[PDB]
DNA sequence: AAAAA
DNA sequence: AAAA
């Protein structure tokens, strides 16, 4: 009944990356 | 260590350093929909659950 | 758990101070404590002085003519006690005048009222359902409780006593809402 | 909060007047305190003076026969007190007659009704499903309250006693609707 | 208002004619009033004398066999009282036997039961959940209400017990269905 | 049969010590047995000495300004008993000041409470509506229970006392959920 | 009318034989009657002697720690009752220990209980909710009724308690279903 | 692969 | 060469 708004909580990521916690960490 | 041979241009198996192989990954949303009340007490309230199927 | 939204005889959100006065039971000119005032009310005594009679005495509101229906509900709440025993008890009461009283008129209905009296203590939480329009044209209604007895003891009494007329409703905080 | 709209005993609207009489309980007559009127009823007493014996006394009402059902219910609200203990208890009675009586039958079936009673007083508000067809052509049923006892004491009593047959339903304001 | 089309213990259509016997309480030989039979039953009493002892008295019934089902419902409904204070309370009693008996076997199993005693008069209108299979193949499950005292006072009681078994239900009249 | 999952006055999961203390009742300057503290609260007393004079004593919460919400509903569970009978009533305070105070304002406001009271016993788990929002400015709403007496009689009280106030729910576990 | 399918305190299907015993009520060690055993209980005593103290005595059960969850619904019915007046009131108590305990711990936790009390018999129906987890690791979590009087009287009483924790639900027969 | 399909 |  709620789609965008209840799903997520920001937009789609198209730029640069942002976080480094020194590898992969799911 | 992985990333590290990564980085030159290499690679390396997971019986290098001896780590699992990943076979599948699934990633999805759960919704469902909600319930009125219709009593004296609850009339005006709502309950929701949650029922996705994947 | 959960809470019991549901209750009899909703509170006003007001009380009035508590006074002292002396009162004489009557059959045919049952004395009223205090002026009527329109729907609710609730009052409460330090010492009310009885004489030794025959008959009773009221607490008296005055019915809201305004939203035209006949059939309404009325509800109340007390918690009368005293020091000794005066061999008495209860029930609702409906009358009508032309003008504003100070006693019951020598006629009147009474409507059964079920509450606790285990020696000289009056528990009750009821309510019941009363015509509101007036029988002969001019008049208004009167609705409270009496407490009746066909022989007084004399002594004091103390207590709180709280009438209503569902005329309207009160909303509350449902946390759940 | 919100009302309760649910209650057991819904009271007639008109009541009658005060009176003053004597009995005699008895175990085969046990008598009847008025005249039996349809359906519903509620009245009040001053002064019941209760001689010394063994058996019962009834208040009754007769059963409407229309709306032909024979599962319905009944209904009672009474304060009964007094100055002294008088040593009863009371129950509902069923009965039957083909005139209208001033006693209550030899035979007749008592249905349990659960009040309270400190030490003179009787409070109650209960209800219960009664049988309404005759069992022998050409009769009426009649049901009431009774208050038995198998040794009385010499005293006098004053209360309100009301009955009630559950063959229609009455409406109320709700101020939500 | 609306009726309260709910309630506990619906009683039976027709009850027992009022009676007088003696008794004496015991603890492993406790007497029944009457002879157990099939399903609900409600009875009276003019003067149930009891002797001084120890122990406790039980009114019986059968439990009905047909409806395989283990958990029922059993309700209960009676205003004893008397003129003195025999110092008793009361509980629900289960027990089976393989042949109909006059007294109560020396092993039972008791339920509590919530009701009302001020002085010597007991009012109750409780009601619980009891296995209805028997234990040993063969046998006849009873259930009844037991008044046990442990220094009973010798005196006469009266009053009036009914006992429902909920195998089935009762219907009544709606007017607004 | 099923759980009732509903009732009135919540507790809170944990209780203050059991202390012991003497007061002396006050019609202006009625004292505070504890120091109030935010929202629920329950006590319990070992001995209470009460002196003889005229007034009322109570038990005080201080009101959650949060959640700006007018009218809630306060909650209210006590079983007060003793060794005699001190000639007392109860019922709920609400008053307002500006500072934390030791005693009750002069002006409160009552509200009418329906419990039980045998001898000089008194039990209760009554609930009412009552606005939160101050009259003055800058003030903060405290309420409680109260008891009062137009003359007491010099004893020692022992019971429980517990105060709620509804601005949130308790969930419970539910086996059927 | 309809069946009452919903009720406070579901019984146990068994209960412990009557017994007799002589305890000494305490502040700081209360004793317990019985070896507490898992989940629910319902006991009887013929003759329980209470000598001349101050404190309190405990009937209890052990929490069941299965089906993890921290808020559950504890009940409880009793209909202790005696010859003279012991001047005692009773409440819930909750308390844990690392190991089977004969007496209660000297800091525990009361939750008010609402019942009723004319001279000297208790009776009650009432159920509340109190949190399971334990508050130190490695200990078990103890609940039941405790009876607490300033002064007690030496004296004998006699009646039943039963203790129930709502972990499962309990299926009864419905007709209509 | 958190960011409506 | 980086959005590694």
């Amino acid at each position: 009944m709620a789609k965008s708004y209840r799903r997520g909580s920001s937009g789609k990521k198209k730029g640069s990356r942002l976080w480094y916690v020194g590898g992969s960490q799911f | 260590y992985r990333d590290v041979i990564s980085s030159f241009g290499g690679k390396t198996s997971y019986d290098a350093d001896n780590r699992p192989l990943l076979l599948m990954r699934s990633n999805f949303w759960a919704s469902g929909y909600d319930v009125d009340g219709t009593d004296q007490t609850s009339l005006g309230q709502f309950s929701g659950r949650v029922q996705q199927t994947f | 758990m959960f809470q019991e939204f549901v209750s009899k005889h909703n509170s006003p959100f007001t009380s009035l101070p508590m006074v002292s006065k002396s009162v004489t039971p009557s059959v045919t000119a049952a004395p009223i404590l205090s002026t009527p005032r329109n729907q609710q009310v609730t009052e409460s005594f330090l010492d009310l002085t009885i004489a030794t009679a025959a008959g009773g005495i009221a607490s008296i509101i005055s019915v809201d003519p305004s939203a035209k229906a006949d059939n309404q509900v009325f509800s109340v709440c007390a918690h009368l006690t005293g020091a000794a025993d005066l061999k008495y008890w209860a029930a609702l009461v409906r009358f009508e005048s032309a003008t504003v009283p100070t006693t019951v008129t020598p006629t009147f209905d009474l409507f059964p009222i079920a509450g606790t009296y285990s020696n000289g203590t009056y528990i009750v939480k009821d309510c019941a359902t009363i015509k509101t329009f007036p029988n002969v044209a001019g008049n208004t209604v009167y609705v409270g409780l009496m407490l009746f007895s066909n022989s007084w003891v004399a002594g004091k009494l103390t207590g709180i006593i709280s009438i209503n007329q569902v005329r309207t409703e009160i909303t509350t905080l449902q946390p759940l809402k």
